[PDB]
This record gives structure tokens, C-alpha cells and sequence, in this order.
């Protein structure tokens, strides 16, 4: 910094300065509330960035030139340096046959995605006849490791693998984020890899796990003393950049040994072809996500969610200094928690990146993004800004007080925390499945029971506090005080509305980032009351009776309210009749 | 100069479950840090579906240093080593929690700072910033009903002490430098005082300096209260408990099962929880299933009932006795969580009114 | 506003931008050296400086097609079979020109010519494969390469290249001197010369004339910025045709022809050996036989494809046991419903196949051919000259049930529902007397079922579901 070269055209010499500027990230909100489902631009103002005068500047990851980037972080992610600084080395050779790589697939079985790791090492033609060893560096924010080795480009040069240690990580630094999927009442595992600079035809990455060193390595024909030393996790994926769902195989051999944890030491593994020549600088970034809750998951010590976010800013023009980029946030809720694509349907590395939200995080613990920067006299002084993301108190109403017999109810749900994208339409299907306790219920046919009732339940519509469904399973064959079924009975009236299921009544959001949902269903004139809600399926009684006079009533169970929990609220109306 | 504070005055005194002790179940605490239901909700054994979940309360701790804040409008963190104590005193006896500051390391409990080693006192790691300008760090710390000085009055219960260090073990030594004196066990009682220590790096004179904050531990009685004292059956019952000890973390508001009261009348005699007679919950409908604490930092607990017309294959009369009445186990004669059996109850009246019946002619 | 020079890959719509294999047209409609029966000379066409040959054809504009060299490269190396897929033909080496197209080509990177080789030297001729890495290719080609050739037109990426000029006394083939005149069939004409070109680097193509040069700047980059799909409506009814919009400027790889890809979408087929594919040029533009289909999955990675070249098929977001979308046979395509069993109907999206290329499109993997609107428009569409779309909302489609479909991992959710109809009578006075013909107005949105044409309701059509009646 400082330095500067001198180019003279026309006897007027220039001065070429070399430098850096001081920048400024800031999040500004499109209002006041930064709501579920609302992308809103991140801008970064950093002249050191800007490297070229007549092109756009991308960031990236996977290119070493670009050096800083901006990240964000929840919970305690298991980064690539949770250990230390790592250490990676890269090896030529073939795997054999007693390998995981070759012999193993993903299949979600104990013997093909856990196993042995062996290789013979033919290092006899490099340079120095030795393993390329490397110098690791790690970014503060980013977590990004920067692997200095050769340049060497020559065509004769061939590696094929790539053994790195996580430095002093054991099993005890992996189940802190890495949570056992069985015993977990909600829990997902997630494998976020980048490995596009080193430009591989295919990859494939395994997890090591031995009690002993892991450079160098050792073969299963050479010493016995790990019964098993490789989890595969990804076999010849033809794309660097993915962001996959573990297996529950992966979950059950983390745990899957009796030794102690703290005793034995973990390695990661990379297998790949068609990476005949190593730039100056390479860069490899692949963590650890996990997410869900444990029992009845109400309090914030059960409520964890370890990710980390980077945003691929943008530059706005070939010479401004403003980079432009953008945040995404969806807020989880009682029907998706359960769900593991809502997980996986996050964009972790990308220009509009996305995030899960746990809990109503506001004041010291609100998503705040992190970016460091070489100021103006020369030191590397972080900035970083914030923004609070509460939950709402979710508020259900109905347009009247009192209804006819197919008055066309209407039910709108105000609350902004169940979108969950500012692009598509937000939507809630009705559960038609009998065996599920939340039958003819808004939500997902998955369902925990908890204290605060059933996972799956997110409306449900009550004739005198009594929820309507419709006959259906072994459950329904009573017949009351005469000899025709409720079904029947039904079926004889001319009512197809026998149900919520058979309305079609779904919830659907009034616009792509509204955030209100409205649905809408007609009053039948007949209806089969159940006669018991302690059973799955329900048990319905044998007659049907007419809605006229009895009360109806909604219940939009609310799974985060202002203060970010789980609070019952509901309207009421009656059905009259004239 | 540095400045460290503390959230509340007072804090509640933590209470534990079964599982931290080795004495055999009973249908009873039985002088025990455990926090069950009413009797009537146990079935002559205490099990882990009838006890209030762990009461580890969790204190933030706050410091106000704008040394530390390097950064004016970027993340800072007090990197500084074990400059944060944090302290349980119960009169010419203390205890030390663990350090802050350093990076987060397994260590057990001293008792009076007697380990001069300090690597192996547990340490919570480095403080984090609350706001890119603000210069607050604050760390979020919770305290076990364990985490105490030893005193013979915590007999009562053989206490299993969950392990800090990396053994699975459930003895003394796992989360304490050194065993407890015989006949005495590690506890909090009523009216101890919890102190934090911060030693600033640099005062407005630049040298070291030492700040305290004190907190002390207290247990209060539980009261219960209604909108009003008639009610129509089937009407909205807003039952509100006001009650300081359940207050376990200002950040947050907490959620209390609702079987810790009771249904006393003619019909039946249940908890109107989960643990109660078939069909009883249903009766009531709770929104929410369980007690909920108003605000963050209020303490006073909430819920909406609905009088139930039948209870439990009977119906509810007109002018008949109702008595909601809990058990606090915390009143304010309780040294300690369990001490003592303390019941509170309320009476709510019936509506009753003439049910005249007339002719045309 | 240029003149003369007019450039595939400029489009105010897509902002000049050019990425993947793509083959781009120059032509130079030129009205002063038009004609074709005078020995006119070749005009001066440069791109990044490099000299561009050009072609008199038939219709008196002369004629250039230029491409990257390693996406080229990546690209033959998928063409399995001769004229099919992304087929390049064959590559030599840019001083191989004279030789082999009689004319000078030393100022390229390599030349793609669609000759065929029989003897299959490791040094006198080229690949008929080509590097699947890229880079410079040294293969050279001779005069016997041609007087041995067993098949000539194995290109697939220029297929409706004009008519060379014909030689006749002081006027040579395409003016230039082709050995062989015979277009989309010949061993010479179309042939693609090659360059070298940086991916997020503007290309600049150049035509130099008298009075003043026209040039024409492209960006060679990623495009996922622009590939989007729109949908014609919100809600759909029971049985209206589902059309799909997908304008993405990478799958215009032929700018003389309409493209035609084929995707297998099936995002549920948990079958270990199958996953979501895409072919090109399985069928012809007319719906005719187009070649056969060959693998791209693996090979878009390197095709400048950041999540803008594949396409997969959600037909049921709840899982209820009721599927939305299904798939027919078009008039361009030939889509068959192997599983012709009684016990299933056209709605089972999975009975449907190809029966040439059953080994990938076999039965299930719900394959899906797009057209485009255009020869070189880039916006490509499922619905065909007929309007019948390839898409099909389920006749026993449940109330609220929704599926979506995924392009530019952009997920476009296909909701199914209606609209509240109002019958209205207004008199043109206020008595309804006898012989007063009176307009009858219905708003009813359920009806129309397209929204580019006019829909009249016929008794005799089972596709009108409702009528009013008297």
C-alpha cells in the first residue's frame, strides 16, 4: 500500500497508486420490518474490490483472487477450521479395490456408505518425490481455506487425491453440530461443499474417522486398529458446487462407535479426476448444517440452527465501487420443521443466499452479517451491520358474525411469518390421511405429538368445539339410532362438502410477499359429528345433524407469536338459520 | 473504565428433576430438588411426565467497556483472557461459576479460587458484541441448581452431579474441582448472593481495575387471580398467575404445564393437564395448552380457560364451589426449591340466576 | 442501428450476451456486392481482430459461422454418433483450410467440418470426437481426408445454412473457392471456424466497409440472469392446456433453425440409474425423426451452464395420491404411451415414452420436448403451431391441489381453482317486447382456456364442460 509505479505516455508521466478504501455494508429494509419471505438488497461499498475499471467484478468464492467475502452465520456451523488451521496435501496414485470410494455408493446402507479407506502412494515422478504438501490460510468470516502449493501445469502432471485434517478436531468438536438423526425428535444433517476451482470432471468426498494421526495414512492390510475409518458422503458428483442432504447413514456412524469420542480424530477425503494442473492458489470450502429441536422443543436451549451464509455480492457497474447484493430469510414454521426439503431448498453460496430462522431473533442475537476489510490506513478492521427479524402474532378472523347455509365462509389469516419466498406463492394444503392424528387438518401429513398438541396442525375449522371431518377408515362404521351409516347418511343428503378435505379449502397467500393467506369454504346444511377426538382415526357418530344454530369456529394454531411461541388463537361466528 | 451489570436485583432459586438424584422414586419430593405436579397427578411414583422440565435459569451478563468496541461499526469481541469471573457467595464461603474471555474450554467448578491452575476452570468463551456500535458484550450463561457452595441442609436429596469436564461420569469430582465435605452437598439456598467480577485492562487511568455486580437469590409465594369472581359455564376464565420465581430468564418468555393447577369441585378432582382424567383438558380448551408468561420480564403468567360443562361424566351445577388451588413448593419460608409444601387455592363462583318459567295464558 | 452487418447473438432482449456451444450467424446483407455473377471479392469480417471467411450463398449475403473452440470442443465430445446431439463434425487444425476447404484459414483457432474420416490416422486427420477437456487442437486435414470421406453433413449445429454460390466461368464456389458446393449435405458448406474467447469478456464482431466500419459488441458469459418461464395464467382448470414460456438465450444453439430440446424431468423416478437429463435435436422441428438423443448432464458444468440449462417436473407438491400435469404426443414430437394397459389412462404422466431411445426416455423420466418460437427469437415454448401443449392439467385433478415445475431452479407453482360467473340479461329498452334480439353477457374466467385465441362454446365440444340453457 502505497507503492506506486510511474507510466509515461506523451512526456506526461501517470502515476499508477496502489491502494484501499475504507467500506460500508449496509442492509436497508424495503419498510420498517424485515418480515419473513421479503428479499431486500444488501449493498457493499469497498473500492478495494474493484480491480478492473472497464468489467464487472463478481465475487467468488472458488476464485482466489477474490480474497474477502461477505458471511453470515447462525449457531455454531462446523466450519472447516473448527479444529484449528487444517492441513492438506494432495497424493497421486489408484485407490484399489478395498476402497470406499470405488466399492462404496449412496445407498443409505451400512456396508456401502461406511467402510474402509486404502490407497498406494506413486509419487516417484514429482517434484522431490514427495506428497504436495500445501500452506492453509483461514478466513476470519468466510471460513474459507486458501491452499498455497507449485504452480505446476505441465501435462505430465497427474494428481488424483487429497487427504486434509481438520488440525486438533476430533469427535467431540462433530457432535456439537452434528446431531444423531434417530434419537433427535426433529433433526436434519447437511453437507455444503465448494470445490469449483479445482476445476474436477467428478468429486467424491468421504469423512475419515481414526484415533491415531491421519498424515500420514494407513491401509486396513497394513494395521487393524480402527475397526472402520470411512463415511462416504458424496461418490462422483458431477457438480463442485452442492449443497446435499446426509444420509441417515452418516448420522448412525458418527455415533455408530463405542469408543470414546475424544479419543479418536477425524480426517476428510477428496477423490477426483481430470485435475491435471494446480493454480497458485486454491480454495476449498466445505461445513457442516444441522437443524431441528429436541422434545417438546419450546424453550430457546432446545432451538438450534448452525449454518453459515455467504453473499456472492455483485458489482454495479465497471467502475463503481458498490457491490450489490441481497438477503433472504424464511421463518420457519410447524408444517415445514418437519420437512427436510424446506432445508435443503436454501441457497448457501449464491448472490441472493437464504437462511432458516429458529426464533424471534431481535437485539443481540438478530442476523447480523460479517465482513471484513482493508481500511484506508492499512489494517484489517471488520464492519458489519444487523437487522432484527420478530415474528407477528398470526390473527384469524372470519368476514361475518353470523352465516347462512352455504353463505361461502371465508377465512383470512393475517400474519407474515409463514412466507417463506418473496417469488412463488405461498400455499397450505388440507391432510387427507386417516392413519396421521391430523386428519382433515391444514398442514403436512407428518405429525409429532407434542405438549402443546400436534406438530402437523395448522387450522382447523369446529362446529360446536367439534372438529370437522369427514367419515372415512374402520373408525366410521357406526350407524346411531337407525340402520344408515353417517357416510351414507351423507352420501343421501346430496353432500359432497362431507369434510374440509372434500371442499378443497386450501390457504393461498394473497401475493408473491403479502403475507396474508385466504381461504374459503361453503357451509353444509349436514354434517357427521365425531364422536370421539381420543383415537386416530376418528370415530364419527352414526347420524348427522344440521348445522343450523350450532357455532362455528376456527383455530389457526400459530407457531411463533410477537414474543416467538406457540400461542392458540381463533375467531368464532354461528351458522344462523331464518 | 469498565462497567459490568446485571439483568435482575434478584433471581429465583434453580430447581432440578428426578434424574439428578440417586434416591429412589417416591410419590414425594421427600426433601428433594425436584418440582412435580399436585398429588393427585402422580401415581404413588414421581416419573419424568410429571415434573417440570430442568429449571437451569439462565443469566445474561453485560459489560459496558467501549475499549473493547475497536471496531465503531463492525463485530468486536472481548478477546481478553479470564477477564470475566463469575461467582456464587453464601456468607464467609464462595464459588466460582467459571471464566469468560478466553477461548471456550471443559473445565470443572473451584470452590473459592483454592485451583490456582487455571485451565482447568470451565470457561464460556468470548463475549459477543450486541450491536456493531454499541460496545455491549454480553453472554448468555445459564446456573445449575448444583452450581453452589456445600452446605448439609441440601441432604435431603443425593444429589447426581451432571458432568462439565469430558467424562460421562455422574460423580462430584466430574463438575467440581474437589469433592463435597461429608455430610454436605453443593447447592443454592434462599438469600445467597450471586456476584459478577470483571476485571477492566485499562480504567480511565489505564491499569486494572476490578468491578461487581451483586444479584441475590430469593423464592416468593404464588397468588393466583381472575377478571372477575362469577362466571358463566362455558365462558372465557382468563386465570392469571402471578408469581416471581418462575421467571427464570428475562430474555424470553417461558412456558409452565398447566397441570400445576388443579380442578376442586363437586364433579371431579383432576389437573386439567395431560395427567388428568379421560376427557378432562378437552373440557377446558386451554389457548394457550399451558401457562404463559405475559412479557419477557414481567413474571406474571396467563392463560385463557373456558368453564367446563361436565368434567368427567357429570355435569357442572349452578352455585357450585370452585377451588383452583396449586402447590408453589418455592413459598417464601422455602430455603430451597422443594422445602416446603405450601398450597395456594382461589374460589370462583357460578353465575345463578332465576330461571322463571311463564305461560301465555 | 447497423446497415450491413446483422449478428445472431445481438438481441436488445438479452443484451447482446452469447454463452455455451452456441454457433453464431454472421451475415452481411450488403446491396453493393450482391450480385453473384461477377468475381466479386470477399468482404473484410473480423472478430477480436481475427479474420472471419465468408461465403456467398444463393441469396447474394455472405455468410460467416463462428463459435468458442473449447465449448465447441466440450461439446462434440458428447455427439456419440455422427449428426447428432450438439455434433460439431469434425475439427482440423487452421492451416488445414487449404487443403481441405481450398482456401486460407490460418487466422482461426480450428475449423469444424462436417467430412467423416476412413482412415483414421493419429496425425494426418483430425477428431471426429474431439477433446472432451478443450483446448488447441493441432489434428491437420488433407485433400485425400476429403476424396476418403464415407458420409458428408455430420453437423448438426448449422443445418440450414444457404446454398453456396455456384462456380461458373470467372466466379468460383461461394466466391472463394469450395471444393464442394452442396449445402447442409456437403463435406464444405456449412463449416464453423473456431476462437478463442474469455468467458465474461465482451466479443466484437467487425465489418469494415468504405464511409465508416460497423461493429458489433457481445458479452461471452453466464446467462442464467435472463433464463425464466412464465406461465399464461394463475389458475388452471380441470383439463386446460398447460403453456409453458422459456426464454433462456443458451438453447438457441442452431441461429439458421428452430432448436428442439428434450428434457426428462421426472423429479420422483427413484430409480439409481436414472436422473434428470437433458438431449438435443431427439426430434426435428416439424416433429419429424431429428437424430438420436445423447447424454448432457454430466457435460453441462462445463458448458457455461450455472443453473439456467435443465429442466425437472414436480406433478404433485402435496403427495395426496392425485397427479396434476401429464404429458401427450404433439405435432412436434413423438411422444408414445408405452404402457398401453387398460388398467391405467392418460393421466399416469409415467406410462408415456420414446420408443427409439427407451434406454434414457424409456418409460417414466416424463420426457418433454420444447420448440422455439423462432429460429433465433431464443424463446422457446411446449405449445405447438396447433396450440396443443404438451402440458395437461389432469381431468380428475383435485380442488387445491398444485404442482410446479422448475426451470432456472426458480420453482413455478400450478395452482388449480376457478372464478364466481355473473349471467346478466340487458334489455335494449326497459320491456322485453317481441322480436328484440337482446345481448346476453357472461363473465365466467373458467372458459377461457386460452388466452392468445378465441374460445366459443360448442354443445358438440366435451371440452366446454358448462353451457347455459333456457
Amino acid at each position: 500500500r502505497g507503492t506506486s509505479a510511474s507510466l509515461d505516455y506523451n512526456e506526461t508521466p501517470q502515476t499508477i497508486l496502489v491502494g484501499f478504501s475504507f467500506a460500508s455494508i449496509d442492509i436497508q429494509p424495503v419498510t420498517d420490518e424485515w418480515t419473513s419471505g421479503q428479499e431486500i438488497p444488501v449493498v457493499i461499498v469497498d473500492a478495494d474490490q474493484n480491480k478492473n475499471s472497464r468489467a464487472d467484478e463478481d465475487l467468488d468464492l472458488n476464485n482466489p483472487d477474490v480474497t474477502l467475502i461477505p458471511a453470515l452465520r447462525t449457531g455454531d456451523p462446523f466450519t472447516i477450521d473448527e479444529g484449528g488451521t487444517p492441513s492438506l496435501i494432495f497424493t497421486n496414485g489408484t485407490n484399489g479395490d478395498d476402497s470406499i470410494f470405488d466399492t462404496g455408493a449412496i445407498n443409505n446402507t451400512s456396508a456401502g456408505q461406511v467402510g474402509n479407506f486404502t490407497l498406494n502412494i506413486n509419487v516417484t515422478r514429482f517434484s522431490s518425490a514427495t506428497n504436495i504438501t500445501s500452506t492453509e490460510s483461514i478466513d476470519t468470516f468466510s471460513k474459507r481455506l486458501i491452499s498455497a502449493q507449485t504452480a505446476n501445469s505441465s501435462a505430465n502432471f497427474d494428481v488424483d487425491f487429497a487427504i486434509i485434517d481438520l488440525g486438533s478436531a476430533t469427535l467431540e468438536t462433530l457432535k456439537e453440530t452434528v446431531v444423531d438423526e434417530d434419537n433427535t425428535a426433529v433433526g436434519f444433517n447437511f453437507f455444503n461443499y465448494d470445490v469449483r476451482s479445482l476445476g474436477a470432471d467428478t468429486v467424491s468426498i468421504a469423512l475419515l474417522n481414526t484415533t491415531g494421526n491421519i498424515l500420514p495414512w494407513v491401509n486396513n492390510d497394513t494395521r487393524n486398529v480402527d475397526k472402520n475409518n470411512a463415511i462416504l458422503l458424496v461418490s462422483n458428483s458431477t457438480n463442485s458446487q452442492a449443497y446435499v442432504d446426509l444420509t441417515n447413514a452418516v448420522s448412525d456412524a458418527v455415533y455408530g462407535s463405542t469408543n470414546t469420542d475424544s479419543n479418536v480424530n477425524i480426517g476428510f477425503a477428496m477423490y477426483f479426476t481430470g485435475v491435471g494442473d494446480l493454480a497458485a492458489k486454491e480454495v476449498i470450502v466445505m461445513d457442516f448444517f444441522s437443524f431441528g429441536f429436541t422434545d417438546d422443543g419450546v424453550q430457546s436451549s432446545e432451538r438450534f440452527a448452525n449454518q453459515i451464509i455467504r453473499i456472492e455480492a455483485e458489482e454495479t457497474g465497471d467502475n463503481t465501487s458498490t457491490f450489490e447484493g441481497s438477503l433472504e430469510y424464511v421463518m420457519v414454521n410447524q408444517i415445514n420443521i418437519q420437512d427436510a426439503g424446506t432445508f435443503s431448498g436454501i441457497t448457501p453460496i449464491a448472490d441472493d443466499p437464504s437462511f432458516i430462522v429458529i426464533e424471534d431473533l431481535t437485539d443481540e442475537d438478530a442476523p447480523r452479517v460479517n465482513y471484513n476489510d482493508l481500511g484506508a490506513d492499512g489494517v484489517t478492521t471488520p464492519v458489519s451491520d444487523q437487522e432484527e427479524a420478530p415474528s407477528h402474532s398470526g390473527v384469524v378472523s372470519l368476514n361475518a358474525d353470523s352465516y347462512k347455509i352455504a353463505d361461502t365462509v371465508v377465512i383470512t389469516v393475517e400474519d407474515l411469518d409463514l412466507n417463506v419466498d418473496s417469488d412463488l406463492i405461498d400455499i397450505f394444503t388440507v391432510v387427507s390421511d386417516n392413519s396421521k392424528a391430523t386428519d382433515d387438518a391444514v398442514g403436512s401429513a407428518t405429525t409429532q405429538s407434542l405438549s402443546f398438541g400436534e406438530l402437523g396442525r395448522l387450522l382447523d375449522v369446529t362446529f360446536d368445539d367439534v372438529i370437522w371431518s369427514t367419515p372415512d377408515g374402520a373408525n366410521n362404521t357406526a350407524t346411531g339410532n337407525d340402520s344408515d351409516t353417517c357416510s351414507t347418511e351423507l352420501s343421501n343428503a346430496g353432500i359432497t362438502d362431507t369434510g374440509l378435505g372434500a371442499t378443497g379449502f386450501t390457504l393461498v397467500e394473497t401475493g408473491a410477499a403479502t403475507g396474508v393467506f385466504v381461504g374459503d369454504f361453503q357451509i353444509p346444511s349436514f354434517w357427521c359429528r365425531v364422536s370421539d377426538t381420543t383415537t386416530t382415526p376418528y370415530t364419527y357418530a352414526g347420524d348427522e345433524e344440521t348445522t343450523t344454530g350450532l357455532d362455528i369456529e376456527v383455530n389457526y394454531v400459530d407457531f411463533r407469536d410477537a414474543s416467538g411461541e406457540i400461542v392458540e388463537v381463533g375467531d368464532s361466528a354461528g351458522v344462523r338459520a331464518n | 473504565t469498565g462497567s459490568v451489570s446485571l439483568d435482575r436485583t434478584v433471581y429465583p432459586v434453580p430447581f432440578g428433576t428426578i434424574a439428578d438424584s440417586s434416591k429412589a422414586a417416591n410419590a414425594a419430593p421427600n426433601g428433594r430438588s425436584v418440582f412435580p405436579i399436585h398429588a393427585t397427578g402422580i401415581t404413588s411414583t414421581i416419573d419424568s411426565t410429571e415434573e417440570l422440565p430442568t429449571g437451569d435459569l439462565t443469566i445474561h451478563v453485560r459489560i459496558n467497556d467501549p475499549d473493547f468496541d475497536e471496531n465503531p461499526a463492525g463485530e468486536d469481541a472481548m478477546d481478553q483472557d479470564n477477564a470475566l469471573k463469575i461467582s456464587v457467595i453464601r456468607g464467609s464461603d464462595s464459588v466460582v461459576l467459571g471464566y469468560a474471555g478466553a477461548s471456550e474450554r471443559t473445565g470443572k467448578i473451584d470452590v473459592g479460587g483454592n485451583n490456582g491452575t487455571i485451565s482447568n476452570i470451565r470457561s464460556f468463551g468470548e463475549m459477543d458484541e450486541i450491536a456493531p456500535d454499541a460496545g455491549i458484550f454480553e453472554l448468555d450463561v445459564n446456573i445449575k441448581f448444583t452450581d453452589g457452595p456445600a452446605s448439609a441442609q441440601c441432604n435431603s436429596h443425593d444429589t447426581l452431579y451432571t458432568a462439565l469436564d469430558g467424562t460421562t461420569g455422574k460423580a462430584d469430582t466430574n463438575r467440581f474441582d474437589d469433592g463435597a465435605a461429608s455430610g454436605q452437598e453443593y447447592c443454592i439456598l434462599q438469600g445467597d448472593i450471586l456476584q459478577v467480577e470483571y476485571t477492566d485492562p485499562a480504567d480511565a487511568s489505564g491499569d486494572a481495575n476490578t468491578v461487581t455486580d451483586s444479584a441475590t437469590f430469593d423464592l416468593r409465594n404464588g397468588v393466583l387471580q381472575s377478571d372477575k369472581s362469577v362466571y358463566i359455564i362455558g365462558s372465557d376464565m382468563i386465570l392469571t398467575l402471578i408469581e416471581p420465581d418462575f421467571d427464570l430468564d428475562n430474555d424470553s418468555a417461558e412456558t409452565y404445564d398447566l397441570d400445576l393447577i388443579e380442578w376442586d369441585s363437586d364433579a371431579a378432582t383432576t389437573t386439567m393437564g395431560n395427567k388428568g382424567v379421560t376427557g378432562a383438558a378437552a373440557a377446558f380448551d386451554p389457548e394457550p395448552t399451558d401457562f404463559r408468561e405475559t412479557g419477557d420480564s414481567t413474571g406474571i403468567f396467563q392463560i385463557v380457560i373456558e368453564i367446563p360443562e361436565s368434567l368427567s361424566n357429570d355435569k357442572l351445577e349452578r352455585g357450585e364451589e370452585i377451588i383452583l388451588e396449586y402447590t408453589d413448593w418455592g413459598p417464601s419460608g422455602s430455603d430451597y426449591v422443594g422445602d416446603e409444601d405450601e398450597d395456594v387455592n382461589l374460589t370462583i363462583y357460578t353465575s345463578n340466576f332465576g330461571a322463571t318459567v311463564e305461560l301465555d295464558q | 442501428a447497423n446497415a450491413n452487418l446483422f449478428v445472431s447473438a445481438e438481441n436488445s432482449q438479452f443484451d447482446n450476451y452469447m454463452s455455451g456451444p452456441q454457433v453464431i450467424e454472421v451475415v452481411v446483407i450488403d446491396s453493393d456486392i450482391n450480385d453473384t455473377d461477377e468475381a466479386k471479392g470477399e468482404p473484410d469480417v473480423t472478430v477480436n481482430g481475427k479474420v472471419l471467411r465468408m461465403v456467398q450463398a444463393v441469396d447474394g449475403n455472405w455468410y460467416g459461422y463462428f463459435a468458442d473452440r473449447d465449448q465447441a470442443q466440450i461439446a462434440d465430445s458428447t455427439a456419440t454418433t455422427a449428426d447428432s446431439g450438439l455434433d460439431f463434425g469434425v475439427f482440423c487444425a487452421s492451416s488445414s483450410g487449404t487443403a481441405a476447404l481450398g482456401f486460407s484459414t490460418t487466422e482461426t483457432d480450428g475449423i469444424a467440418i462436417p467430412i467423416t474420416i476412413a482412415n483414421a490416422t493419429a496425425t494426418g486427420n483430425g477428431t471426429q470426437t474431439g477433446s472432451s477437456s478443450g483446448g488447441a487442437i493441432t489434428t491437420t486435414c488433407a485433400a485425400n481426408t476429403l476424396d476418403a470421406s464415407t458420409a458428408n453433413g455430420t453437423i448438426n449445429v448449422v443445418r440450414e445454412a444457404k446454398d453456396p454460390v455456384a462456380a461458373s466461368g470467372s466466379v468460383s464456389v461461394g466466391q472463394i473457392g469450395l471444393k464442394n458446393g452442396t449445402a447442409n449435405s456437403g463435406p464444405n458448406w456449412p463449416f464453423i471456424q473456431l476462437y478463442e474467447l474469455n468467458p465474461t469478456g465482451n466479443v466484437v464482431v467487425q465489418y469494415n466497409k468504405g464511409g465508416g466500419v460497423q461493429s458489433t459488441t457481445l458479452t461471452f458469459d453466464t446467462v442464467d440472469q435472463f433464463a425464466e418461464l412464465s406461465l399464461d395464467r394463475t389458475v388452471f382448470p380441470r383439463v386446460s392446456q398447460v403453456h409453458a414460456t422459456i426464454t433462456d438465450l443458451w438453447l438457441n444453439i442452431d441461429p439458421t433453425d428452430e432448436d428442439s430440446w428434450t428434457f426428462a424431468t421426472n423429479t420422483k423416478n427413484t430409480t439409481s440409474s436414472f436422473n434428470v437429463d437433458t438431449f438435443y435435436q431427439v426430434f426435428d422441428e416439424n416433429g419429424a425423426s431429428g437424430g438420436s438423443a445423447l447424454t448432457l448432464r454430466t457435460t453441462l458444468s462445463s458448458l457455461m451452464c450455472e443453473d439456467n440449462c435443465v429442466l425437472t417436473l414436480d406433478v404433485d407438491a402435496q403427495s395426496s395420491g392425485t397427479p396434476v400435469v401429464t404429458i401427450q404426443d404433439n405435432g412436434d414430437s413423438i411422444l408414445t404411451q408405452l404402457n398401453a394397459s387398460s388398467n391405467t389412462n392418460a393421466n399416469n404422466a409415467s406410462a408415456f415414452g420414446i420408443s427409439t431411445e427407451t434406454a434414457k426416455l424409456g418409460t417414466g423420466s416424463i420426457p418433454v420436448t420444447i420448440t422455439e418460437q423462432g429460429p433465433n427469437s431464443g424463446v422457446f415454448g411446449t405449445y405447438d403451431e396447433s396450440d396443443k401443449s404438451v402440458l395437461k392439467i389432469t381431468d380428475n385433478a383435485k380442488r387445491g391441489t398444485s404442482a410446479s415445475l422448475d426451470y432456472n431452479e426458480t420453482p413455478q407453482t400450478i395452482l388449480v381453482g376457478f372464478s364466481f360467473a355473473s349471467i346478466d340479461i340487458q334489455p335494449v329498452t326497459d320491456e322485453w317486447t317481441s322480436g328484440q334480439e337482446i345481448p346476453v353477457v357472461i363473465v365466467d374466467a373458467d372458459q377461457n382456456k386460452n388466452s392468445r385465441a378465441d374460445e366459443d362454446l360448442d354443445l358438440n365440444n366435451p371440452d366446454v364442460t358448462l353451457i347455459p340453457a333456457l
